[PDB]
């Protein structure tokens, strides 16, 4: 049968606050690309041809970017349907929808927005073909993980996974977040379950790459109460007295599957993939045929667009994805970054680990660092920043001014720590 | 030398076969001369001069008091106690090569060490060498608690509810020491080990060395249970029935019994192991089961799975089922049910 | 008695003379367990030391040398037999445990000469524990003099030419390299570091770890892609984890190719090692000391593909891994010392007095 | 004629992500096969239009995965077809056909390659002598277990440190009982004065002899020259690319840096960037024999074919 896969692009961990006012979550260039692009680059790649994406919030700005897709050509592999739905706010009623609709035929693999992924679902896909149907419908879900270590910078601050597991049929036992429990608690329900080895792991990511099957339509709307993922798993690992149908985990070891959720997340996943963990996913490959993203790569992991004009004299050390358009002067020592398309800058700036997009635009001597910015955002001469030191929709700095840490400035008052302005205070 | 073979055991090393004394020939095997062997001083001297009954040139005898725990009679056999000990329990039968335990202690430095052949859930490593958890369902009700910290050292565990440990720890003197000063720690196996292993987190930290094993075990309430053993004994038995006044005749399946024995006519025995030195020569069958000396045996014994011990009789008009002789048994016919019966 | 382990099937057809040992075959799954002819310390230190758990081999002197300070202060000798003999044939059948655990190094094999030449040194005048607590100090002297403070004067002379703006190789576990360039970090200068690592024992990682816990930006690659970094680096810089007699250097598998593929980029080896270490055999060949641990840990992984499914059943493969090679003494222009900056072909001399 | 396009398609895919074909000689058949289908389902007014189309799908092919130029260098020769028989029999439309046979004619050539190397071996290796080799390179599992059926010797074959893939050359020769050996890159050197005669693979040969090789291979070449022991190159003349080692570096097949330092390890990969180049430059100043399908060559004469294989004014394609 052919491989279809439901997918949403509205993560509803609604974090990319104040950054979601101006474009999308999902829609976000992480290198100078779209992340739904990334994801649909791998749905190819693990050879899935009928995906059905999903966005309520904001889906005009979707259908407006992605009519252009790299999947959206006449000659793509994958077919595509943005059901404009704007009831939904939990990925509960997409659920029931894709039940409500019968799209799914059978053996989907449902996937949230943005994963980063190169994983070829095909060994997973055919074991739970195995075990689905050389032992009918006693499975309900594979879930799919990758091994890490937990102090990777995958693993931010915010989300863990901890899970129990068993090791003969590699069948979820329990599933559960971390955030802050210098214990846990594991019931002998495990072991009154059966006496031949279970194991716990906290070495898998959150890969948020579950295959799943239409029953899983069906567990969803059988009952109105599952509002996500976790939800779901945790509901059916503890309704396993009857009507259970637990599910089969299964870890990877080559790969890199990352749901990235929040702005820590973003920033691994990006000065990651520049360092090409993903690859075939990079852009001097320019897996999208889309024009501007002609990335020349080069000496040292340094990318470069075309036409960069780099400056004089500026060193770059490593994993600089300067995009289209850019230009620079003399003595710009940029590091780690992601310079975007249409990027003026000045002389004796810094960028350590900064993250700038299109329309940014910076003058002379303005030291920055662990930064981000967006569209025409501007800071002029002199002006510094911190870790997470978001700014966007085009908000400017003026010269001389320091800025704290979490210095996030936007386009209004009330969500920003600033608002739009051209000094500092002074909305 | 690092070591002396104390042994905790506390009360009979019955069958064709000095059981108890068993233990102590395995590690007698691998050097360790000293055996300090703690004795039952409850009553009165009833097990030291059983140890002059038995043929090992260097053995030690040591009385004791009221009640003695595994760790209390630890504290109390403390100050000749100058080495790193290697303590052990009573019912070693268990044809484990030490050398792998003592080889992973001497190897990592080892703060401790046990056994486990396949209550008392454990978290074993990765590796399956340096365990990161003990307890039992009586212990807590039923929240597996793993302090997050060693899930954020240690990454991945395996479990283990499939255990029969062998209550055999090679230890380090100051762990002894440590004990020493813990004067309401009681007992090692119950306690001790696992407050070592919940202060194994707050190199010069403590470790703990667990073993999986699939040969042999520790005998328990059920001693039926090691007729496994009797029929494997033999196998351990190869130069370490086997002689005796045989029949050839009557049925042997696996059978055992020492010389100077029942020799009579018209018995047989499936399956089992027998006692020595006992009155069993009339008209008899099998009893699928083993018995103790002293007990008159007579008139086609139709009995299974049982015991006959010692305080026990029967003579023309016998017939049992599944039902054990204990003390108070002068009988000559008593028909008896397979259910659980010890008269 | 202490039998010799398998020399683990067969070698190289030329490899037929030197051994070849394994893991499983834990020669204490034979002797008795409470070690009576085999010395209590000496076999706990050779049962961890084979089976791979003391690598780097200054620390494997290290280890060998607390575990001897133990069995000396526990030795004793028989009635009114002299010291100096005695212990020495002790120590015998200790020395021939621990090479038919793992061969042994030179760094050990220098060790253990001095510990001979020492013991037959001290008079027979000897009270027993004055003798002994004698020892033990002398044996703290000397490690404290040879590797403890060694290896402050190899920084204080080595920081001196690593320079700011100029990046530098390192390859493998060699504790003395760690060391240089934390300590050349710490007095503050300013400078990349690359590491190169050589399969199996995938061991670059220690000094990756060491580096980068330590503040130094580093940057990872395998050897088989050495030739793509040396168009960058400035300075290579290798361990050495033996000095040979002919101006040569001794060192782990990957590192006279490094040199070589160096020599042929134009860029100038440095080397660093200690004196003690220095062996006195001589070798410009290369099979004539390159112990051959148990190959069969080769064995990669891929798919599920172990292309070495059997080692054995195929008959018509073998294996081995070449512990070491040696850089011939022409390439390696400039080896660091104790003693001072002096260049590779004039080692013997420095090192012969 | 859109079913020409999704075959395109299906290749280009194909070869954008990872190993596909598996094989090289294999990776050349189906290019061919889609080049012939180019012409077989395209008509020109004048042959120019069809040059400029090849042209065209060529610099897609090449420019989507330059690592591989192999199919950079078919189109090449394809090129050079067109360019010959517009030379010839117009110096006009039945020539379709002329093309088409042509291309059977390479083609068939191509189906010969390895065969032909064979025919070389038994005269080289002289028997019981010991040659050494780093990779699965067919031709060289060809060439050797096609010479170990009339002498016997000694083969050890490196490993390339990302991989495995200088292992399962060794299972072969053992299948094919030959009595090899298998040991780590690292220790070429180590090893290096007991080899004969180096027999290696190779991956491309760039216009200046010098030949782009599977990773760990400079390092071997490297010995080599020192020793001054020779260099067997088994390359069949196909792989061939008009190419000269300096254009933007782009050079190097940088695939996942999971291979060396894989993803398991902690914390440390926030400030450690990772490099691993599958593929090694090697100078041509330290060849010595092209091996291919015309017997014994020198790194000069590459160039002579490359003066008649590819039309030198299309190496900017």
């Amino acid at each position: 049968p052919p491989l279809q896969a439901v997918l949403v692009a509205d993560s509803f961990d609604r974090r990319f606050f104040p950054i979601s006012k101006d474009q999308p979550r999902v829609l976000l260039p992480l290198a100078n690309v779209a992340l739904i692009d990334y994801t649909l680059e791998f749905l190819t790649a693990t050879g899935v041809q009928e995906t059905f994406v999903f966005c309520c919030w904001k889906a005009a700005q979707i259908k407006e970017h992605l009519l252009k897709s790299k999947w959206c050509r006449p000659t793509s592999l994958n077919v595509v349907r943005i059901i404009t739905s704007e009831l939904y706010r939990s990925l509960g009623d997409v659920l029931r929808d894709v039940d409500a609709k019968a799209l799914v035929r059978s053996d989907f693999l449902l996937v949230y927005g943005d994963v980063i992924s190169n994983i070829n679902i095909t060994r997973a896909l055919e074991e739970h073909r195995l075990r689905r149907k050389l032992e009918k419908n006693v499975s309900v879900m594979t879930m799919i993980f990758k091994e890490s270590s937990p102090s990777h910078p995958t693993r931010c601050h915010e989300d863990n996974v901890v899970v129990a597991v068993d090791s003969t049929t590699n069948r979820v036992l329990h599933f559960q977040k971390t955030q802050g429990l210098r214990r846990f608690a594991f019931p002998l329900s495990l072991f009154q379950g059966s006496s031949d080895g279970v194991e716990v792991r906290y070495d898998l990511l959150d890969c948020h790459i579950s295959i799943c099957s239409p029953q899983v339509a069906q567990l969803f709307t059988d009952n109105f109460d599952y509002q996500t993922r976790d939800d779901f798993v945790r509901g059916l690992l503890v309704n396993e007295e009857i009507l259970g149908n637990q599910i089969h985990m299964h870890v990877t070891a080559k790969e890199y599957g990352a749901r990235v959720s929040n702005l820590h997340m973003y920033s691994a996943v990006c000065a990651d993939v520049i360092r090409r963990w993903v690859y075939p996913l990079t852009p001097e490959a320019n897996f999208t045929d889309s024009t501007t993203q002609s990335c020349t790569h080069s000496r040292h992991n340094i990318y470069r667009g075309p036409e960069v004009s780099l400056g004089h004299g500026s060193i770059l050390e490593e994993n600089v994805l300067l995009g289209s358009g850019t230009v620079i002067g003399s003595n710009c020592f940029i590091t780690n970054s992601v310079i975007g398309p249409g990027c003026h800058i000045g002389d004796n700036v810094v960028l350590d680990q900064t993250y700038l997009w299109q329309g940014v635009r910076v003058a002379a001597g303005a030291q920055i660092h662990q930064s981000l910015l967006c569209d025409n955002a501007e800071v002029k001469e002199r002006v510094t920043l911190k870790p997470r030191s978001v700014l966007t929709s085009q908000v400017v700095v003026g010269p001389n001014i320091t800025l704290p840490e979490g210095s996030v400035i936007s386009l209004h008052p009330p969500d920003a720590e600033e608002d739009e302005d051209d000094g500092e205070f002074s909305d | 030398m690092e070591f002396q073979a104390v042994v905790m055991a506390v009360g009979l090393p019955v069958g064709n076969k000095p059981l108890i004394w068993y233990p102590l020939n395995l590690l007698e095997r691998v050097g360790f001369e000293e055996v300090i062997v703690v004795t039952t001083r409850d009553v009165q001297k009833a097990l030291c001069a059983e140890f002059k009954m038995k043929m090992k040139p260097d053995i030690v005898c040591i009385p004791d008091d009221a009640d003695m725990g595994t760790a209390d009679s630890l504290r109390y056999i403390y100050p000749k106690l100058k080495t790193d000990v290697l303590v052990l329990s009573c019912d070693l039968i268990t044809d484990v090569a030490l050398h792998e335990v003592v080889d992973l202690f001497r190897a990592y430095d080892a703060s401790l060490a046990m056994l486990m052949r396949k209550r008392d859930f454990i978290g074993v490593d990765s590796t399956g060498k340096r365990l990161l958890f003990m307890a039992n369902e009586a212990d807590l009700d039923e929240e597996l608690v793993i302090k997050g910290s060693i899930l954020q050292k240690h990454p991945r565990i395996r479990f283990h509810t499939g255990l029969v440990d062998a209550h055999l720890y090679c230890l380090k003197k100051y762990i002894v020491d440590f004990l020493m000063e813990n004067g309401s720690i009681t007992s090692i196996r119950s306690e001790l080990i696992p407050y070592l292993v919940r202060k194994q987190f707050s190199l010069k930290s403590l470790d703990i060395y667990s073993f999986i094993k699939e040969a042999n075990t520790l005998n328990l309430a059920p001693y039926d249970a090691c007729w496994n053993a009797c029929r494997g004994d033999r196998w351990e038995d190869l130069s370490r029935s086997s002689a005796q006044i045989v029949s050839k005749h009557l049925v042997g399946v696996d059978s055992l019994i020492g010389p100077e024995t029942q020799i009579g006519e018209k018995s047989s025995i499936k399956r089992s192991v027998i006692g020595s030195s006992c009155l069993i020569k009339d008209r008899v069958t099998i009893t699928n089961c083993l018995l103790m000396n002293s007990v008159t045996v007579e008139e086609g014994s139709n009995i299974q799975g049982s015991v006959i011990c010692n305080n026990a009789v029967i003579e023309k008009g016998a017939d049992i089922k599944d039902c054990l002789i204990g003390s108070g048994q002068r009988i000559e016919a008593k028909a008896k049910r397979v259910n659980e019966v010890i008269v | 008695q202490v039998p010799t382990r398998k020399d683990y099937g067969s070698k190289v057809s030329l490899f037929s003379h030197l051994p070849q040992y394994s893991r499983q075959n834990s020669l204490t799954q034979f002797m008795s367990i409470p070690s009576s002819v085999i010395h209590p310390a000496m076999v706990r230190l050779g049962l961890q030391y084979s089976q791979g758990l003391v690598s780097g081999s200054n620390a494997r002197c290290i280890a060998l040398l607390r575990a001897l300070q133990q069995v000396i202060q526990d030795y004793t000798t028989p009635p009114n037999e002299e010291l100096s003999r005695d212990l020495v044939n002790k120590l015998k059948p200790y020395m021939s445990f621990l090479t038919q655990c793992r061969p042994l190094s030179a760094s050990m094999h220098n060790a253990i000469k001095f510990l001979n030449k020492e013991i037959t040194s001290v008079g027979s005048s000897k009270r027993e524990e004055e003798a002994k607590s004698e020892l033990r100090a002398a044996i703290d002297r000397y490690v404290q003099e040879k590797i403890v403070l060694a290896a402050q004067a190899i920084s204080r002379f080595a920081y001196q030419k690593i320079s700011n703006g100029d990046v530098i190789l390192v390859y493998g576990c060699s504790s003395l390299v760690s060391r240089i360039l934390q300590e050349a970090w710490t007095e503050g200068r300013r400078f990349r570091v690359v590491v190169v690592d050589s399969r199996p024992w995938l061991e670059g990682r220690h000094t990756l770890r060491s580096l980068v816990h330590a503040g130094v930006p580093a940057s990872y690659l395998l050897i088989p892609a050495a030739s793509y970094v040396l168009p960058e680096v400035s300075k290579v810089l290798l361990g050495a984890h033996a000095l040979l007699a002919n101006g040569s250097v001794m060192s782990r598998v990957g590192t006279a190719q490094l040199a070589l593929v160096a020599r042929a980029h134009n860029v100038p080896v440095l080397v660093c090692c200690e004196t003690y270490k220095f062996c006195e055999r001589v070798q410009t060949d290369a099979f004539v000391s390159n112990e051959l641990d148990d190959p069969d840990d080769l064995q990669c992984k891929r798919g599920e593909h172990v292309a070495l499914a059997n080692w054995q059943n195929h008959a018509s493969l073998r294996l081995l891994n070449l512990v070491y090679d040696v850089t011939p003494p022409e390439l390696v222009d400039l080896v660091i010392t104790e003693l001072g900056m002096i260049p590779c072909s004039s080692v013997p001399v420095v090192l012969r007095v | 004629g859109s079913e020409l396009s999704e075959r395109i398609e299906s290749f280009v895919e194909t070869l954008k992500r990872g190993g596909g074909p598996r094989s090289s000689e294999e990776m050349a058949r189906e290019t061919l096969g889609l080049l012939r289908q180019i012409i077989t389902d395209h008509r020109w007014s004048n042959a120019g239009e069809l040059m400029e189309l090849i042209r065209r799908e060529g610099r897609r092919m090449t420019a989507a995965q330059p690592s591989e130029t192999t199919v950079g260098n078919m189109v090449r020769r394809v090129l050079k077809i067109i360019r010959e028989e517009y030379g010839r029999l117009h110096g006009y439309a039945q020539l379709q056909s002329n093309i088409i046979e042509a291309i059977n004619e390479l083609l068939v050539e191509l189906e010969g390659t390895m065969e032909n190397i064979a025919a070389q071996a038994l005269e080289h290796i002289h028997s019981n002598e010991v040659i050494m080799t780093i990779g699965f390179s067919r031709t060289v599992e060809a060439f050797l277990k096609e010479a170990a059926r009339k002498r016997k010797f000694h083969v050890i074959v490196a490993e390339c440190a990302p991989f495995c893939q200088g292992h399962e050359m060794a299972v072969n020769l053992s299948k094919a009982g030959i009595e090899t050996t298998v040991m780590t890159d690292a220790a070429i050197f180590a090893v290096m004065s007991r080899v004969n005669k180096v027999i290696i693979g190779t991956k491309t040969i760039l216009a200046n002899g010098a030949l782009r090789a599977v990773t760990g291979t400079h390092t071997l070449a490297l010995a080599a020259k020192h020793h001054s022991t020779p260099l067997i190159v088994c390359a069949p003349m196909f792989k061939l690319s008009p190419q000269f080692p300096n254009e933007e570096d782009s050079f190097h097949k940088f695939v996942a840096p999971e291979e060396v330092l894989p993803f398991t390890e902690g914390d440390i990969l926030e400030k450690v960037s990772v490099h691993c180049p599958v593929f090694d430059y090697v100078p041509p100043e330290l060849i010595t024999l092209f091996i291919s399908n015309i017997g014994g060559n020198a790194p000069s004469y590459i160039y002579r074919l490359m003066s008649e294989l590819y039309h030198p004014d299309d190496h900017v394609l």
